[PDB]
């Protein structure tokens, strides 16, 4: 009856330390549509994160893009925290520049 | 432009 | 090339948390151009692409009237489908609809679509003839009788062959600089040792539009479908899309692997290798 989200965390442009970019968290393939998505900076929730309007794929599963402006560095850790009815606990996916 | 009606299912 | 228009509707009940929410979004290919949300502070059809902004107040008012009426109709439909499945008034349910028209490279109607789902499962679909229905079960057969009585298929056929194609062609002209522009993927191959005997080859495709792309790895010219890790195509947030395909290869055999890229924007398809 329910489908768990696929999660991808990545940047809009290839990452360059000290250069402004966008941090994206793309959640897709989930059902039902209610979902909680946070972008994290060193485990702390980032404010003013924007997201795309709710839409869905040919198999009826939903997708959303959560994004925020960010300036990556060598030491700062970025992640996406997702909760859905299908998950026992929030899933955290770390940002990896090569993924 | 969308279809002008949604008919009760 | 080929183009399509689609509207996507989501109607979601939420017992104890108010009346069902109705969402409508409209797309031309992979470009969203409108949104309507019954939960917005002031629900109205809003533009989501710059080329639709030139549409007059009569366009915006017409869209808003249709979506406001659909908000009410879908609340009635959710009540009905709850009854058809003998479901309790406690659970949250969703009706989805996706419909629209496909044009061929000559701009002529290829085919029309009208499909509905209940809780993410096919429920009722307009057949390709645009005259008959495929009902998934005995609940959907009730909807099918109602829709035949209101002559829904005939009204949909007139729209799909008429207004749908006409407005899609208008949008394609008004938005021709983006909608009729295919941006080819920017590609590269990365290499990362996973051990002393194996390495990951990752083939990247960035900044392309539309989202449709083919990324494959070959070993000695043989497709590696099973051994390839393929991520879902993902939006960059600037209209373009991204994708990558990875293979774990034996150290010293990297040159036996080739990445193949097919996309509408490329003058010619690509064959890439890891360049040490």
């Amino acid at each position: 009856i329910q489908r768990t989200p696929k999660i991808q965390v990545y940047s809009r442009h290839p990452a360059e330390n000290g250069k402004s970019n966008f941090l994206n968290c793309y959640v897709s393939g989930f059902h039902p549509s209610d979902i909680e998505v946070d972008l994290l900076k060193n485990g702390e929730r980032i404010e003013k994160v924007e997201h795309s309007d709710l839409s869905f794929s040919k198999d009826w599963s939903f997708y959303l893009l959560y994004y925020t402006e960010f300036t990556p560095t060598e030491k700062d850790e970025y992640a996406c925290r997702v909760n859905h009815v299908t998950l026992s606990q929030p899933k955290i996916v770390k940002w990896d520049r090569d993924m | 432009l969308p279809f002008d009606k949604a008919t009760i299912m | 090339g080929s183009h399509s228009m689609r509207y996507f509707y989501t109607a979601m009940s939420r017992p104890g948390r108010g009346e069902p929410r109705f969402i409508a979004v409209g797309y031309v290919d992979d470009t969203q151009f409108v949104r309507f949300d019954s939960d917005a502070a002031s629900p109205r059809t809003e533009p989501r692409a710059p080329w639709i902004e030139q549409e007059g107040p009569e366009y915006w008012d017409r869209n808003t009237q249709i979506f406001k009426t659909n908000t009410q109709t879908y609340r009635e439909s959710l009540r009905n489908l709850r009854g058809y499945y003998n479901q309790s008034e406690a659970g949250s349910h969703i009706i989805q609809r996706m419909y629209g028209c496909d044009l061929g490279p000559d701009g002529r109607l290829l085919r029309g679509h009208d499909q509905s789902a209940y809780d993410g499962k096919d429920y009722i679909a307009l057949n390709e003839d645009l005259s008959s229905w495929t009902a998934a079960d005995t609940a959907a057969q009730i909807t099918q009788r109602k829709w035949e009585a209101a002559r829904v298929a005939e009204q949909l056929r007139a729209y799909l062959e008429g207004l749908c194609v006409e407005w899609l062609r208008r949008y394609l002209e008004n938005g021709k600089e983006t909608l009729q522009r295919a941006d080819p993927p920017k590609t590269h191959v990365t290499h990362h040792p996973v051990s002393d005997h194996e390495a990951t080859l990752r083939c990247w495709a960035l900044g392309f539009y539309p989202a449709e792309i083919t990324l494959t790895w070959q070993r000695d010219g043989e497709d590696q479908t099973q051994d390839t890790e393929l991520v879902e195509t993902r939006p960059a947030g600037d209209r373009t899309f991204q994708k990558w395909a990875a293979v774990v290869v034996p150290s010293g055999e990297e040159q036996r692997y080739t990445c193949h890229v097919q996309h509408e924007g490329l003058p010619k398809p690509l064959t890439l290798r890891w360049e040490p």
